[PDB]
């Protein structure tokens, strides 16, 4: 018993066949090409607004959110050129490119890879882009993170040249070595680590220094966390496994799920424990019904210590004691701040990560005309990097002059929302999030003023169109998640760092009656919240019974 | 095109935005409201509603004739609105 | 909060009783709406006949009770003088093994089911919110895993008849009975509240006031025979045997279901799913504890979603297994190794394995009339033959001596009923539901259209140059609650407009696997334009003897709908 993509993956040579015919066909490609094109990093769509108008979605792999300034550039004229006028920035630190029409997919990708960048991996059942901390701080357990973030992102790095093939016709050298190490691998394929059926489903990553969760680490298939040593100095790793946010509505065996701390590892021996990890995955794992093939669902299945002693196979040796960590603070790294080395950089607030029109102009004038390299952060926003003292100015005058504001005079439930793009163009969406959410947000501030809430508080708030959970609605303290045409899921109990779990407080919530919810709720918050209580904190001291007979009762 | 459906019921009057390309009981059923049905394809009576005012397209019906249609009996199961539209619902017995 | 209209008729109505008794003997010649829901639980339903445009004509649908499709000689005889006295003349054999006899007047009713009930016959259970027939392989063989099969399903529908009395009560004013006494394990197994099952000072030990959340399916069958279907069903049950042939358990199978409805993707079809092995002696209170889970935790407030299959859906089937575990008292065993499915049509003159014969009679659609209908009951009456119904609509003549077989030969001939070989094998595996005029739930055509569009499949089959002993299973329904479970076809037919159906493929010969919905609103008229390339490409690209619903998987949609737009 085995999926159809399995199968797929199966009679494809490595992710080329039949991808590399239905390229050159009709305005759209068959379904075994769907499944793969997603490999090489793009997806077909179709315009849920108008009728089937066929475009491709494309999206790229960078490690930590680095965007060099060359590929900066690239995009953002290929949008223009090739697209619909916008980039995407998402809440893996990656940019997207929306509406690209086939005939022209080929020229769009190679322009990709001949300017400093890749899309290979950005979808498919393999691992995902490796988030790390965005700011370009100097310090040490910062640049480490990153560094190791990208050694992830290189060593699980498909190896067959498919990619390179069907497009356009350094590396540290622990990496190759941590990759050619015999668990674990099939020593004679074109891939070595991957196989020719790749993973089981998608894998995420994500690195960071103790105590910032910018990363929201508790979502992903593996969450790593550098530990220092007094003086500041990296000696090691903590490592969760496990989480996810994927579910489906009224399927109660999907569920979002929380890393496990599974313990801590010397430094040199990171990357064996992470190949170790992905190997159990990869030959455990379901590959029957895609829906429990996430790797949380071994995990649940098995429980943490008998995974842990699976993965010690492939390691070939203990995880040490999980370390205690610092509590976990969320953040932006938004407005003016210094990297440590003379240099300063700017964190550009954007909403739902959508640069278009001006404020698009705007950022690549100034991009282009200081030759900066950029960041983009899980928060679906853009870091400018390497700023002269010199250039604040004028760069702060041309970022006011387009509209783009700094934090102070954004709206504080704006610099903590997320929403996923939706519809038109995502085809699972049940309802709108990118869409919809600003016109929420606005109206969530009004329930605020109204109770008497000050308009500096705020709450996170994360939006999708669906269950699977793109924004991380499971991590916040207010997530809508969308279960009808013109209705969410309301989900409460997340908290301002994201170290908490929300839970399904309402289902079918219309539109329209969202204020018949959060008036109670938050009137209840304002009257009976300890001093300074986030709306999180507050709703798991309070819990949903309580809530429930507050919201009724109104 | 989204529409205004006033759907004056026997337990009360109830609103809802029903789009163009929907049919009235299929957004009604969304809504969590209860009309009557059966065939639910416009070929008995079961559904059966009066326009009060606006106007509703039932072409893919094939119950009521032509006098029913202008007397302004619709089967709510086989109608798109075309307008912001008032209808009284179950009012099957009020025939057959 | 949220429980529906039927609920509150249940509860109100004293078992099953009130209104219905007093609208029963009201001079209209319908019921009330409560009424039109508890008559049901006695086995009737009120009908309208949808050809008469300008006027509600009122009769009422019966439908008996059959466990394993047996009908004794004494109530066939009684249901085909019934069909021509107070019926329609025809008598209609369904996919459950059971018989429905339409066009009854109300002011006939009481005089009908209380000859059935004088009859060795019965419709209590038939329709309602409670099991409903019970399925059994109805080849009357004497084979070991067969007969038990027979057995356990007759079991299992007296275990989950009503205990009220209401039926006695109103059709036949109490009395009688006789009948045999009920096997005493069952007796047993009904009562019995030592893991909290029933409602121990109740008419109704197991089902209480409220019966179930809605109908209740159970099928079972030998290891390897699939006449039944049976993993359409809300409880499949399957004899395994040692290697000697000796029964010593039952696998079980939950959450199988056909209905849905159009434009609400929240329903839908749904195959059972392995849930363990019991040993044989188990069984009753196995299948109690999964009908107490449906009784205590399906959907009350919506009857769209109050089939068990959708808490299986929800739940997954481990949980669900818990939760019947803690009425079963006890762990299911692992679900063991099962041979292959097999379709049986147990048409044709076969041996029962005693020394006796047994003739499967191939009934399109189930409908017995006219001088088929004749004939068939002059042989049954002639031979005082047991009959049996089978889940594909058709008659088996029971117990023939060697004697017999060429006179029945004959008479069958003579009134123009086929031996297998004479018919088109698209007849033999097709069925349809009744549909118009008589089913208030139809959207179009499907007993009185099925036999031309069978023509015309074979005349694409010529066209296309496919041989004529090839053949597909071809369902059709006028409705999406997929009656003639249409979505286990190799091409089913599901009416969705007045004259149009919405095409599904992938059930297979087997009805292993479960179709998708491949187009909809495909016209009467249109049906060529999707058949002749699908066939065309089955013909074109088929592995050796590879069915149409293996090429179809196999192939996939992707590509089946590229061919057909290309065409
Ligand atoms: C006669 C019979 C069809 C046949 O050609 O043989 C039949 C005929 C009707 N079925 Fe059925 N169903 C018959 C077996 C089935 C099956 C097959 C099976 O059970 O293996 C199914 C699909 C399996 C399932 O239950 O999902 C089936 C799914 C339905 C549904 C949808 C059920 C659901 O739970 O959604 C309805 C409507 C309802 O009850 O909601 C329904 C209701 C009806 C009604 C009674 C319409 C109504 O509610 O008034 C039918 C009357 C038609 C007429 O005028 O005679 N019938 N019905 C069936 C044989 C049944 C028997 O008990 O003796
Ligand atoms: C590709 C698709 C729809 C599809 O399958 O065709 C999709 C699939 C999905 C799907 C559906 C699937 O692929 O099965 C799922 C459910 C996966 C599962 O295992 O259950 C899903 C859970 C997420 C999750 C939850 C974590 C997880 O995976 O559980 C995350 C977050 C994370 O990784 O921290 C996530 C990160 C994005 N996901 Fe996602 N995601 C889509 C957008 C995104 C981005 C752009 C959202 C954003 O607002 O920033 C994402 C940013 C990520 C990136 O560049 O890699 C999206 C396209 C929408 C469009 O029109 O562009 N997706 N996306
Ligand atoms: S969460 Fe759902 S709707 Fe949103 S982008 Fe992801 S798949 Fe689409
Ligand atoms: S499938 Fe639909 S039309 Fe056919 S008998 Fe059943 S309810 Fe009636
Ligand atoms: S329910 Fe039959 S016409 Fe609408
Ligand atoms: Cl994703
Ligand atoms: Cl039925
Ligand atoms: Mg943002
Ligand atoms: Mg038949």
């Amino acid at each position: 018993k085995r999926s159809k993509v399995e199968i797929i993956k199966e009679k494809s040579n490595f992710l080329r066949y039949p991808l590399n015919e239905e390229l050159v066909s009709a305005p759209n490609i068959n379904e075994s090409a769907v499944q793969l094109i997603k490999f090489h990093g793009s997806y077909q769509q179709t315009d849920r607004d108008v009728q089937k108008n066929y475009s491709f979605m494309l999206r790229t792999k960078n490690p930590c959110g680095k965007v060099p300034n060359q590929l900066y550039l690239a995009m953002d004229t290929l949008a223009d050129e090739f697209g619909i006028g916008t980039l995407r920035l998402t809440t893996r630190q990656t940019f997207q490119l929306h509406g690209v029409l086939k005939k022209n997919l080929k020229t769009v990708l190679s322009t990709v890879i001949k300017n400093m960048g890749s899309t290979l991996g950005a979808c498919g059942d393999l691992n995902r882009n490796v988030l790390a901390p965005a700011a370009p701080y100097v310090k040490k357990d910062i640049l480490f993170a990153q560094q190791t973030a990208e050694n992830i992102a290189a060593l699980l790095t498909p190896q067959s040249g498919a990619y390179y093939d069907l497009w356009v016709d350094e590396e540290p050298p622990e990496v190759t070595k941590a990759r050619n190490d015999n668990g674990t691998n099939f020593p004679d394929s074109p891939e070595p680590i991957y196989g020719t059926q790749y993973l089981p489903r998608k894998f995420k990553v994500a690195v960071t220094a103790a105590g910032d969760n910018s990363v929201d680490i508790l979502t992903n298939d593996i969450g790593v966390v550098v530990v220092s040593d007094d003086a500041g100095e990296p000696i090691g790793f903590n490592i969760y496994v496990g989480g996810g946010m994927g579910r489906t509505h009224r399927v109660e065996t999907t569920f979002p799920r929380l890393a496990d701390p599974l313990g801590y590892v010397p430094k040199e021996d990171i990357l064996y424990a992470i190949k170790a990890i992905v190997v159990t995955q990869r030959e455990n794992g379901r590959r029957d019904d895609r829906k429990y093939s996430r790797m949380k669902y071994m995990i649940d299945r098995w429980g943490i210590d008998r995974f842990r002693a699976e993965v010690e196979k492939y390691y070939g040796k203990k995880f040490e004691s999980f370390r205690p960590l610092p509590e976990w603070q969320f953040n932006s790294y938004l407005g003016w701040q210094e990297q440590g080395d003379g240099k300063l950089f700017y964190g550009v607030h954007v909403d739902n990560g959508r640069v278009g029109g001006q404020a698009k102009k705007t950022l690549r004038e100034i991009i282009e005309k200081y030759n900066l390299d950029v960041s983009i952060t899980p928060n679906q926003n853009l870091i400018l990097c390497g700023i002269d003292q010199a250039w604040r100015e004028p760069i702060t005058t041309a970022l006011a002059q387009a509209g783009l504001l700094e934090p102070k005079d954004v709206d504080p439930l704006n610099l903590t929302a997320m929403a996923c793009p939706a519809l038109p163009l995502c085809p699972l969406a049940q309802t709108e999030a990118e869409r919809g959410i600003l016109p929420i947000l606005k109206r969530i501030r009004a329930v605020f003023n109204k109770v008497g809430i000050k308009d500096s508080e705020s709450v996170v708030v994360r939006i999708t169109g669906c269950p699977n959970g793109c924004a991380r609605p499971y991590m916040a303290e207010l997530g809508f998640v969308g279960d009808g045409p013109k209705s969410y899921q309301i989900w409460l109990g997340g908290t301002p760092n994201q170290s908490t779990l929300a839970e399904s407080f309402m289902d079918k919530v219309k539109l329209d009656d969202i204020e018949k919810v959060l008036e109670p709720l938050f009137t209840y918050w304002n009257g009976t919240r300890q001093e300074g209580e986030s709306f999180g904190s507050f709703t798991n001291r309070t819990g949903f019974d309580k809530l429930k007979e507050v919201v009724n009762k109104w | 095109a989204t529409y205004n459906v006033k759907l004056i019921t026997p337990e009360g009057e109830v609103e809802l935005q029903v789009p163009d390309d929907v049919y009235i009981l299929d957004q009604a059923e969304e809504d969590g409201i209860d009309l009557p049905y059966s065939c639910r394809a416009g070929s008995c009576s079961s559904c059966a509603g009066k326009v009060v005012s606006g106007s509703v397209d039932q072409s893919d019906q094939s119950y009521l004739d032509d006098g029913q249609i202008a007397d302004g009996w619709v089967l709510t199961c086989h109608a798109y609105p075309t307008s912001d539209v008032v209808i009284e619902t179950h009012k099957e017995e009020e025939l057959t």
